[PDB]
């Protein structure tokens, strides 16, 4: 009752390990929670045979 | 002076700069009270733009 | 280096093929690293949007 | 300058995938030094044709400025085809990223 | 010595001193009133509005 | 030729009016620092407000708006490499929040454009039967006399 | 009545303003040394930052 | 042409009456405000008079109206 | 026999039947959505906006 917590488990005592899959999961969850129509929209793309000009 | 009793939003628009300065001074005082410092890196190769230029030393 | 290259790619067309494959492999690995960093930046941008 | 039509025709042949297979077959038993020397010799042959034939011959495009006008027109054509196109693309990029004039904006006031 | 510098461009062909574009928020027209009607003439490319 | 010029008179390294002198002067200014890139402590003096920098950022971030990352790079360059505990003034804070708002609007409304956010693009989506009407007259506000 | 708006201002490029992009710019791509640096630090057991500790 | 040469006592319908009053209003506005232009009257011209330092700002966002749910 | 006629223009070079400009009040874009972005291409002369 002294701490602003729902439970006693404050998470792991070591940081997460780097993973493409975990990053994908977190980004998808954030996108779903935000629910913003306009993410990933490209109004202008440099005209090129390459799909992604520059990066 | 800005008559915040009658135009509080208008006065806050004028006074938030001094609130921000107070906010800065608070941390500036805390870091002097509790000795807080950081490891500065070595001097850059092009710290001076020109060799003949003076490098005025800053604390 | 020129010996090792000409021993395995004595002709111009083979030299060009090897050069192009080197370029493609370099670009692919660079794309992998850029994709990882891009995922990180996307997450940071999403947290800015959440703010 | 001369043989502009032939240069267009050469580019047209070069862009043909059949000519790519022909060049692939022609590249059998061939060296980069040989290819470079061949191209350099071709370019030298062009400029030598110019240097020789300008002494006695005049093309249909001959004018009181000589080949200076032909070279200026070549430059302007290259400019209008490539660089102004790139400027258009860069303009749309900057306008989508920052707004019109975003690259000449003043620094943020302190 | 802590204030930032404005970009400098000067040549025979173009410059950035005959006008002021402003900040990111408080923008303004680089050209003046007499040549604003002829802005199309100070451009290599122009993509007009849709209406 | 350059070597012999060095021992010829009035033809030493960068002295004189010869092409060897010009080339040596060019190498000298290259070897100097003035044309080197700036350090991270000095990036927000010119580089982060540069048209080249902005265009390159926009190019290598194709469909994105790097105004916010530019603001954050300025914050970094002033805080972590120059030693300022309070890098942003009130103006810069307002600019940061303006850019945050613009990012928010661009991700919320698809295709939003100039009058609401600083952004212009040509290939737009229109309904198909576009009606054109006159704006209403400005609202008559009450006034004395 | 805000989404999918029409082009309100013109887009243009002033004469002889520079572009700073070459002809291979579309094939150019970025890179950061941070991932490689992280891998190397993890493999060589170098000093970790305190952000690894919750 | 409808009244005096075809014999119609009531030449204008409601649409034509509205159009007449719209054009009357446009004449009034054009004569009242110098340089008035498209959004208020159907009219576009190029040689306009501008202040000299024209500032460009973003419009405010459309007013949030209250709504159910 | 008491309604008025709309104007007719038809030739090999130009016409007024591929679009509708509307009335004096209830106007509309004569060109359709796919070519509205390219209005500059359907004009012999173009005098852009002031901004």
């Amino acid at each position: 009752h002294l701490y602003n917590v729902d439970s006693t488990d404050l998470g792991s005592a070591v940081a997460p390990v780097r993973s493409k899959e975990q990053l994908d999961r977190v980004a998808d969850s954030l996108k779903a929670d935000l629910n913003l129509p306009g993410y990933g929209h490209i109004p202008y793309k440099w005209e090129s045979l390459r799909p992604n000009p520059g990066a | 002076s800005a008559q915040a009793r009658i135009d509080p939003q208008g006065a806050a628009t004028k006074c938030v700069k001094w609130f921000n300065e107070w906010r800065q001074c608070a941390w500036d005082q805390e870091k002097m009270v509790k000795g807080y410092n950081y490891i500065e890196d070595r001097r850059a190769r092009k710290h001076k733009p020109y060799i003949g230029a003076p490098d005025l030393q800053y604390s | 280096v020129n010996a090792f290259v000409v021993k395995h790619n004595p002709d111009l067309r083979l030299q060009f093929v090897a050069f192009a494959s080197f370029i493609a492999t370099h670009m692919a690995i660079t794309k992998e690293f850029n994709d990882m960093y891009q995922r990180l930046v996307d997450i940071t941008s999403l947290l800015e949007l959440q703010a | 300058g001369f043989h502009f039509q032939q240069y267009i025709a050469m580019a047209g042949r070069a862009i043909n995938p059949v000519q790519w297979t022909r060049a692939w077959r022609r590249m059998e038993g061939k060296s980069a030094t040989e290819v470079y020397r061949d191209a350099l010799a071709w370019t030298n042959n062009q400029f030598a044709q110019i240097s020789r034939a300008s002494q006695y011959r005049a093309w249909w495009w001959q004018n009181p400025l000589g080949m200076g006008l032909v070279l200026y027109g070549t430059y302007k054509a290259w400019h209008m085809i490539y660089m102004v196109r790139k400027q258009k693309k860069t303009a749309q990029l900057v306008a989508a990223a920052y707004g019109q004039g975003g690259q000449w904006l003043n620094p943020v006031p302190r | 010595h802590e204030q930032p510098y404005r970009a400098f461009s000067l040549g025979f062909t173009a410059n950035n001193l005959s006008g002021n574009w402003g900040d990111y928020i408080d923008r303004q027209d680089n050209k003046n009133a007499l040549m604003r009607p002829a802005r199309m003439m100070f451009t290599d490319v122009f993509i007009p509005t849709t209406k | 030729q350059f070597w012999e010029a060095q021992f010829a008179n009035r033809s030493f390294f960068f002295f004189g009016n010869a092409w060897t002198s010009a080339a040596a002067f060019a190498f000298f200014i290259w070897w100097s620092r003035v044309f080197d890139p700036p350090p991270k402590e000095r990036l927000d003096r010119y580089w982060l407000n540069s048209p080249k920098f902005r265009i390159l950022s926009a190019f290598h971030n194709p469909g994105k708006r790097p105004g916010l990352k530019i603001s954050l790079m300025t914050y970094e360059a002033r805080y972590c490499y120059r030693g300022l505990d309070h890098p942003f003034t009130l103006n810069e804070m307002k600019d940061f929040l303006f850019k945050l708002r613009e990012q928010y609007l661009v991700n919320k409304y698809e295709g939003i454009q100039f009058p609401f956010v600083f952004r212009q693009f040509n290939r737009v989506s229109t309904p198909g039967t576009l009606e054109v009407h006159t704006s209403p007259a400005l609202q008559q506000q009450p006034h004395f006399h | 009545s805000m989404d999918h708006g029409m082009q309100y201002s013109s887009i243009y490029w002033e004469t002889s303003h520079r572009t700073y992009l070459p002809f291979w710019a579309s094939l150019t791509q970025k890179f950061s040394w941070k991932i490689m640096d992280d891998q190397i630090r993890s493999f060589l057991r170098l000093p970790k930052p305190v952000t690894t500790e919750p």
